[PDB]
């Protein structure tokens, strides 16, 4: 037989799925995910680094006048300056003074550090989804890793896993994403091309190895002065080493519902938010008819300790008589409650117990357990400490969760005065029978 | 202050910490006076006052 359900997406938090199959032995799993993992599309947009200006040594030409020479350059910023006078060892470099003319020129290239240090401003839409699961399968651990698409299942010892498809369309990222070398930052970047004056991505390239680059940076020349033999020009201010000091936080410490951010390639881990579909395929070969199976009668179940906490809340005791020797399981028949140990051994005329949790204090409940129905009923207490580092997913409840007898009590407070104005319409409809014949 | 649903701190560089509420502690009964109210306040409070 075949089973489709749904368990909760979270990490950590076992699940106890019953197989109930006519005429046979029945047969619970229990899920347990490590890591769920949604993985976003790749498409690079532009890459980006730290620039760097290059000038050559400045021209000089006295007793005449330079001028320049038009170039397609990365930022070409050329200047003739006169009235200039340069110093140096003997003195001024050339003989007369007021047509000594300097002859000037910038340009902008990539650095030596982009080729192994670099962000990159990204492209990526709507992810898959990967995920790996464990169960235990007849006291078998079995790891599984699989795509949550619908056909990438798994064939383990007999066993056909089928996880997803996602009912969560929710992810947690944008179609925006820089990404540097050890995170990533949901942020909006400036398109190719149109890179501002001070932010990076004022030089930009489309690989590695792009030779055309596009810079937005304003290398302007100034002029200099007497002996000043240099070339003096407006700094450019560079994009990263103060975007380094402008992160803001990366995703890994402000994503929604613990999303965890890894890297090469880049994912999101242990994304818990809503339920994954699971579906179950094992065929016959597996289960044992019911006159094999070692059934159990007379059971009487009691609960001499309960607290109802994300822990192992309680442990009630139920009292059995066994068939045979022999091995079988146990499960609740609402959700409210959960129990930890799967299948239990029993031999004979004995009895067993096990560890339960729940939120509701007036735990009234049944559990199957061999194919035999049993109900239990107790009061719970609540537990003595405020925090902890685990939860469990049974105190999910609504507000049709049980109360105690406070529902007895509200029961008790709803008595009512529809009586009182029964006989209020029936007083006044005996006045009105004096003639209310033929209304 | 932690929510129903959880915390998550980091400190320094190191690794980081999870938090989570139990049903707190206390706070009537299932007592002789009426009183499961404040119990109330125990589970999950600031709405179902509403209710009442
Ligand atoms: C060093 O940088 C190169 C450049 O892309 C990268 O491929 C490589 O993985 C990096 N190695 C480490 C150890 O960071
Ligand atoms: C299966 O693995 C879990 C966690 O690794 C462990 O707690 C449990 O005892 C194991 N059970 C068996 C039957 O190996």
């Amino acid at each position: 037989y075949e089973h489709v359900t749904v368990i909760p997406n979270t990490v950590g938090v076992p699940y106890k799925t019953l197989v109930n199959r006519p005429g046979y032995s029945p047969m619970v799993l229990e899920m347990e995910l490590q890591s769920v993992t949604l993985e976003p599309t790749l498409s690079l947009d532009y890459i980006t680094c730290e620039y760097k200006t290059v000038i050559p040594s400045p021209y000089v030409k006295c007793c005449g006048t330079a001028e320049c020479k038009d170039k397609s350059l990365p930022d070409y910023s050329c200047k003739v300056f006169t009235g200039v006078y340069p110093f140096m060892w003997g003195g001024a470099y050339c003989f007369c003074d007021a047509e000594n003319t300097q002859l000037s020129e910038a340009h902008v290239e990539k650095s030596e550090s982009c080729k192994t240090e670099f962000a990159s401003a990204y492209r990526a839409h709507t992810a898959s989804a990967s995920a790996k699961l464990r169960v235990l399968y007849q006291g078998n651990n079995i790891t599984v890793a699989a795509y949550a698409n619908g056909d990438h299942a798994v064939t383990v010892k007999d066993a056909k896993f089928v996880v997803g498809p996602m009912s969560s369309a929710w992810t947690p990222f944008d179609n925006k994403i820089v990404v540097y070398k050890g995170d990533v930052y949901n942020m909006d970047y400036p398109p190719f091309g149109a890179g501002r004056p001070g932010q990076f991505g004022d030089i930009q390239s489309r690989t590695p190895e792009s030779k055309d680059v596009y810079a937005n940076t304003q290398l302007v020349l100034q002029r200099p002065a007497a002996g000043t033999v240099h070339v003096p020009y407006s700094q450019a201010p560079s994009g990263f080493k103060y975007w380094l000091k402008e992160r803001g936080a990366s995703l890994q410490h402000t994503a929604p519902f613990g999303c965890q951010i890894a890297t090469n390639p880049v994912r999101a881990v242990n994304c818990a938010v809503g339920n994954i579909p699971i579906s179950i395929d094992i065929p016959d070969a597996a289960f044992t008819r019911v006159v094999d199976a070692p059934s159990v009668t007379d059971m009487s179940c009691e609960v001499p300790a309960c607290t109802h906490s994300s822990d192992f809340g309680g442990v009630a005791i139920i009292k059995y008589t066994a068939s045979k020797k022999g091995k079988c399981a146990v499960h609740s028949m609402t959700n409210a409650v959960t129990i930890r140990e799967a299948d239990v051994e029993v031999e004979g005329n004995s009895q067993l117990q096990i560890s339960f949790s729940t939120a509701l204090a007036s735990a009234e409940f049944r559990v199957q357990v061999c194919s035999t129905q049993v109900h239990c009923a107790a009061a719970c207490h609540p537990p003595k400490d405020h925090i902890v580092n685990y939860p469990a997913s049974h105190t999910t409840l609504g507000v049709q969760d049980i109360s105690t007898t406070a529902m007895s009590w509200v029961q008790k407070i709803t008595g009512g005065v529809g009586l009182i104005v029964a006989v209020a319409a029936l007083i006044l409809i005996v006045v009105l029978c004096v003639s209310f014949s033929r209304h | 202050t932690v929510p129903t649903e959880g915390l998550e701190v980091t400190w320094g560089n190191n690794e980081p910490y999870k938090y989570w509420p139990q049903m707190s502690t206390n706070g009537t009964a299932h007592g002789h006076p009426h009183e499961i109210i404040l119990y109330y306040y125990e589970l999950y409070p600031t709405m179902t006052v509403v209710i009442v």
